[PDB]
């Protein structure tokens, strides 16, 4: 129940999803485990045209774009932060909330050092 | 959250590659494994989004122009209205019920036409030209657009030949010119249609008289009204021969809303054929505050935002620009004219209505027409 | 079996949103809720897009959750038709509510059309008596025609129009068809006790000799159910005019709660509202509907509709709209019956396109127009005589005055279906006793 | 290039952050020992304000459901969304508050109904008010019943005797009528309505078992204490054993006068659905559209004339479709309905009274100048 304090107070809707990202991954202390996973993917953005058209097209259904991130994300050494946070964004479709979480998520890292 | 900083993570800044060199060969095969629910990427064709209440809002379009007409895979035409960031609002010309979520759209390519000449000369059209009379298609007629805009102060003269409307209550009080638009506005059942259906008889008695050039062609744009008045009415024109010179534009009431909108716009058009080319035109607008109401449900289902009695800010510009295209032309264009006879209905008398102030505004005359003259008596029952 | 079956998305109130994973079905497509206390038909409005439709039941949704199956149908709302449907009452969706056991039906037709063309409208302008002294001489009735009577809650409306049915449904050789939309559903059994004593609606193995058909979808209903009764009534009319050649009559006892319910859905339909408070589409939703009942080619439908006022309010969007549908309108007046005067029928403001010389001949139209003369005259005198009585008028507008007292005398009438409160009996009036009276 | 069209993302579901944070807390390796939020049969309020909660979660909740908040205060289900619940609520809503645990009952919103409501108190959801301990002798059933159709019913043919003079000779009423009585303030509105519940009591003591008739008097926006003071003349007149009382006063919240009307038939359907007959009284029905304009306005519904929503007409013709004459198979009881309309300056042309005079079968029009005339009752 009880979660650590965010070094700073944000926007909102993309910016407290990187703080709820903050003060989780502050629990695991996997901080920069899950801050270097968010630009990982961010090169995943650049590169193929089939996964940042899970987060733009919108006649990708809701049942295929959650069952391309979870069978592209089994284990493979990731973050359990990421691999629950980024099928939660595909279940609604905010994938391309991505890109304000990881600018959010540098601004809480640096007043956290 | 700044832009700055946003954009700098265009940069790569990933430090590691334990999910960039394990996805990028997983991604691919877990693509193909879900293609069979993948609809094909679109980008200069159209994909419907929503559809609902005679509006869809299509993906895709990259390309297409406002106030153009696409084509839905089903047939049915529409009007990209409203050209947003990430999608085009179509509004439907006709029935939606044949278009789903998913259905292709095509961009024809070209702006909203109908067909104008002589080959209209005594057809039944609807709100876009097609003929409704059964009759078959329009022979001997061409393609012109429906939102030419009005000639202007250099190319029009002097209102000074007469256009008898036959009616000597308007003829000796209230006298009508060749170019001059006259507003008849009244009250419902107060013989509004009546002064114009007169006056569309009267050419064809007068055609018969006079040297080829002075004749006037007649068109009557039937908005908003039932069908079966309609064909009471091609039955009048048959009957008394001014068929041959009427053109009969009806975007009935079971019409969709951008046929109703664009009817007095797919009439003009035909009517502009006459004043262009040196003859003389007449055109009634019957019904004018149905065309309001129609393009109020456009704009209200389009989500812009309503105004005065809900109308949308534009309900001006919409007559305006209609209306100032009936005009007198010059000697170098021709000299032929345009004459309107817009219809507007008002409510217990409210001439201080939204729609009723602004046709008022915009027209040259007035023919007020009073429920309780009418009822005196007196018929036409001119005030 | 997953496929073709969507789960319900979300709620709210008569608006039901259906999210169908494979395949999306049409627009005004019919659906079937699993598991429902009652047969719950929902019939598809929009595509919202995201795989969900946006649906309007046809019965209550409460008692609906979040994940409920919902199975398409493939098609629209489809009634029963035929002569079998005869001496029946029909709810919206084409259950017999009668019961007296299924619908021998001809046909399974949808209640969704568009309106019949331009080549196959009939102009055949043929008066129909109704009996009726304020009808008759000064908007006479139109025997293919629309017909309105419009009214402001207890001016008598229903009464006009059991009175219409007492005195030209007997004697029309056709059939009969009753849609009661949102009225009372005492009068609904009214009418039906009424119609099986009179030997127009026949139980039992004697039902093939009926000649009228109850559609009925009344003011206890909800509005999805309220909004689609009237295109079930004119489904059942539809294939008596097409099919059978038949002329029928139609009675839509309040077409107003076709558009008022249609006004409590798009509410939830996420819709910008028009002017006072009804939908964006009003004109196109009675449009569309009031262009079905039509006289065509193979088949006459003379339709008599009662309009609702809302608040005595003539320049209410839902009556003004209704006012250019209709061939001959008969507004009823509340300040006509609060002087007694019963049909309460305004004479200024009821018009008919049959009122011209050329059509009802020369000597019943110069009546009617000199009628409606003196009426109009002594409305012009009624602030005079008001402030200062009738003494200070001349002595040709004070015989202007007695005339046209005398006439508005002389349009009341007793009815045969108001002889049971008033206790006067009823009275026909042939047409040649109207005109040579007045 | 390829992400410009990521630089500012586009999402519907405005709690995001709820669904978020419903798959990342499992994620803490420390908090997958239960630490679950319940959202199957349980929920957590979002926002609450002007009476309307949103509740995040209740999957299996239905529509219209009676749902309990935690702090014992009740709701009703109202919109089902696909991300939260709407949740009109029954009370006063300054002890719910966000975070706070909804529970659903597993029920339509429903009212003790039974030979148990016969001289109680009600308030507008069917908990007693007078203080004489809980409905006993009662059984639950749905404030929302679908009224009886065509062959449900049959012809008015007894009569309902009023006791006024200027009623019962003039503008006679039957079993299973609805009469509305309409005028101004303080014109005999209920001088007319009281007048027939106490003249049932009258005639229950001389007339048969089954020819009795049983009267619930719904006090809709009035003051608690002219409540009071009519509980003492029911009592103190000995009607108060054939009457029940629901009352939603002008302090209880809109959504109790909203549904007061629907709880205080439901309980008079008891008596029309065995074989009895019931009288229901609805005073002063305009105050009952009046708060649910509140409730239609506060939930951002549109508003049409005078600012009433739509189904304000839907709101009168549903409650009193339900007072019927039912047919000798559904035991033959009957419901008369009185519903009261207060109309301003004898304005009868209004909305509301418009509504109701298109609903019931005859109006008594109390007219407020022969009231002033000592003309009582004031039947015009
Ligand atoms: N000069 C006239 N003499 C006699 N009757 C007339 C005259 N002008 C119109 N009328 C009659 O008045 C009625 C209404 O005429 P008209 O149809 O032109 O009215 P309107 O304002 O278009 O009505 P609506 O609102 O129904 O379209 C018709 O019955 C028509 O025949
Ligand atoms: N028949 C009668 N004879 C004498 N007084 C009467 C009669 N009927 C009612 N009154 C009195 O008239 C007054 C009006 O109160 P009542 O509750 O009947 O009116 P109301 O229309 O319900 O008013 P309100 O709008 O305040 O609820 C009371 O003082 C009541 O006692
Ligand atoms: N033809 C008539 N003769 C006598 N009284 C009538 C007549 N028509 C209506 N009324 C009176 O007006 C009332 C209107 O009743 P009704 O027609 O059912 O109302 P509505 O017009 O709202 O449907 C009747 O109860 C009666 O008192
Ligand atoms: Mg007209
Ligand atoms: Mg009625
Ligand atoms: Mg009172």
């Amino acid at each position: 129940l009880k979660l650590p304090t965010a070094p700073l107070q944000l926007s909102g809707t993309s910016a407290q999803i990187a703080t709820l990202l903050w003060q989780v991954a502050a629990k695991e202390n996997q901080l920069d485990k899950v801050q270097d996973e968010l630009y990982q993917f961010i090169e995943l953005f650049k590169q193929h045209s089939e996964l940042r058209r899970l987060a733009t097209d919108p006649f990708v259904p809701t049942l295929v774009r959650t069952k391309i991130i979870s069978s592209v994300l089994k284990d493979s050494g990731a973050s359990e932060i990421t691999k629950k946070l980024f099928e939660a964004l595909a279940d609604e479709g905010a994938l391309s909330a991505l890109l304000e979480v990881t600018v959010n998520y540098e601004e809480l890292m640096l007043a956290h050092k | 959250a700044d832009a700055k900083a946003l954009d700098e993570l265009r940069k790569p800044k990933f430090s590691s590659k334990y999910l960039i060199q394990h996805v990028s060969q997983k991604l691919i095969p877990a693509v193909k494994e879900w293609e069979k629910s993948y609809q094909p990427p679109v980008i200069h064709l159209g994909r419907v989004l929503s559809v609902g209440d005679g509006i869809a809002r299509v993906y895709g379009l990259k390309s297409v122009q406002a106030g153009e007409l696409v084509c839905f895979d089903s047939g049915v035409k529409g009007m990209a209205l409203n050209l947003q960031a990430d999608h085009v609002g179509v509004v439907v010309f006709g029935n939606d019920s044949v278009i789903h979520q998913g259905d292709l759209v095509y961009r024809t390519g070209q702006i909203v036409n109908v067909p104008i000449g002589p080959g209209t000369l005594g057809r039944v059209t609807d709100g876009l030209g097609q003929p409704i009379d059964g009759k078959g298609p329009l022979t001997n007629v061409r393609s012109s657009l429906v939102e030419v805009k009005a000639p202007g102060i250099i190319a029009r003269q002097s209102v000074r030949e007469p256009l008898f409307t036959g009616v000597k209550a308007v003829d000796a009080l209230v006298p009508i010119g060749r170019g001059q638009r006259e507003l008849i506005i009244g009250d419902r059942q107060t013989g509004k249609t009546a002064v114009a259906i007169d006056a569309i008889i009267h050419q064809k008695n007068c055609n018969e008289q006079v040297p080829k050039a002075q004749r006037v062609y007649c068109v009557y744009v039937a908005v908003g009204q039932k069908r079966s008045t309609v064909a009471q009415l091609v039955k009048l024109f048959t009957q008394t021969g001014a068929m041959r010179y009427t053109i009969m534009v009806s975007a009935t009431a079971s019409d969709a809303a951008p046929l109703q909108f664009l009817a007095p716009y797919s009439g003009c058009a035909m009517a502009e054929y006459f004043r262009d080319t040196g003859k003389h035109g007449l055109i009634i607008y019957d019904d004018l505050s149905k065309q309001s109401v129609a393009y109020r449900q456009m704009s209200l289902l389009l989500r812009r935002p309503p105004g005065r009695e809900a109308f949308p800010g534009d309900v001006f510009y919409l007559h305006s620009r209609l209306l100032e295209r009936a005009a007198k032309l010059s000697k170098e264009l021709g000299g032929g004219s345009l004459t309107a006879f817009p219809v507007i209905e008002t409510q217990a008398g409210d001439v201080s209505a939204y729609i009723a102030t602004n046709v008022i505004s915009i027209t040259d005359g007035q023919i007020f027409l009073e429920t309780e003259l009418f009822y005196k008596g007196i018929r036409p029952a001119l005030n | 079996p997953a496929i073709d079956a969507g789960y319900v998305s979300q709620v709210i109130g008569p608006v039901v949103d259906v999210r169908f994973d494979g395949e999306l079905p049409s627009i005004l497509s019919s659906l079937e809720v699993e598991g429902h206390s009652v047969r719950l038909v929902l019939e598809v409005a929009q595509h919202m897009g995201d795989n969900t439709v946006r649906c309007i039941a046809m019965d209550s949704t409460d008692g609906l959750v979040r994940g409920q199956k919902v199975v398409d149908t493939g098609s629209p709302i489809k009634v029963p038709v035929g002569r079998g449907t005869l001496g029946r009452i029909m709810n919206v969706i084409g259950e017999p509510v009668d019961e007296q056991g299924p619908i021998d039906a001809a046909d399974i037709w949808s209640i969704h059309r568009e309106a019949p063309e331009f080549t196959e409208q009939s102009t055949e302008q043929e008066i129909l008596v109704t009996g009726i002294k304020v009808v008759d001489l000064l908007a006479p009735y139109q025997r293919g025609g629309k017909i309105g009577l419009f009214g402001g809650a207890g001016v008598g409306k229903t009464v006009l129009i059991m009175e219409l049915i007492n005195n030209v449904a007997k004697a029309h050789g056709g059939f009969s068809v009753f849609a009661g939309v949102g009225e009372r559903t005492r009068e609904g059994n009214d009418l039906y006790r009424e119609m099986i004593e009179s030997g127009v609606i026949k139980l039992g193995a004697e039902r093939g000799n009926s000649k009228c058909t109850l559609v009925y979808g009344q003011m206890n209903e909800p509005p999805g159910a309220r909004a689609r009764v009237a295109l079930t009534g004119l489904t059942v009319a539809e294939y008596f005019r097409d099919i059978e050649g038949q002329d029928v009559l139609l009675f839509v006892d309040n077409i107003f709660r076709f558009t008022q319910a249609n006004s409590e859905v798009s509410a939830l339909l996420g819709r910008i509202p028009s002017a006072v408070g009804y939908q964006p589409t009003l004109a196109t939703d009675l449009g569309g509907l009031q262009e079905r009942i039509t006289t065509t080619t193979k088949g006459s439908i003379t339709s008599v509709q009662a309009v609702y006022v809302p608040a005595d309010d003539l320049t209410d969007p839902a009556p003004a709209t209704t006012f250019a549908h209709l061939d001959a309108t008969t507004v009823l007046s509340r300040s006509i019956a609060e002087l007694g005067i019963y049909p309460a029928v305004d004479p200024l403001d009821s018009t008919s396109r049959m009122l011209n010389p050329n059509v009802i001949g020369a000597e019943h139209y110069n009546v009617a127009r000199g009628v409606q003369k003196v009426l109009q005259d002594y409305k012009n005198l009624q602030d005079i005589i008001a402030i200062l009585g009738m003494d200070e008028l001349s002595e040709e507008d004070k015989l202007t005055v007695a005339r046209a007292r005398k006439i508005q005398r002389f349009l009341s009438q007793p009815f045969q279906v108001a002889e049971v409160f008033t206790g006067t009996p009823g009275k026909y009036v042939d047409l040649a006793d109207t005109i040579s009276g007045f």
